[PDB]
């Protein structure tokens, strides 16, 4: 009886640069802003799921 | 006249063989600075330099 199992895997990552998003005073896209304005104050699963 | 004979024989043979081999290798690289094409060339894990 002879058994030979060999798994040699490599995961190499070379990062170009890092990015950090701002936390305050974020300007949203006009489409997302319209969609937010188009959401009613009453709970509606359809519109929220679409969003 | 009376003639009688007796014979007996036995043979035993046992063989055992064991072979075990193991080898592993690891590599760790940590480079900071100039993440351009040349450092990607140097990021070659197989060749050391």
């Amino acid at each position: 009886n002879e058994k030979k199992f060999i798994f040699t895997r490599i995961f190499t990552k070379v990062q170009t640069a890092h990015f950090k998003m701002r936390k305050d005073d974020i300007m949203l896209d006009e489409g997302m802003l319209q969609s937010l304005m188009e959401l009613p104050d009453q709970y509606n699963y359809g519109m929220y799921a679409k969003f | 006249g009376v003639s009688v004979g007796k014979c007996r024989g036995i043979l035993n043979e046992i063989k055992d063989r064991n072979k075990r081999d193991t080898m592993v290798e690891d590599l760790v690289v940590l480079v900071r600075g100039g993440a351009s094409e040349h450092i990607t060339t140097l990021a070659y894990q197989e060749l050391p330099t």
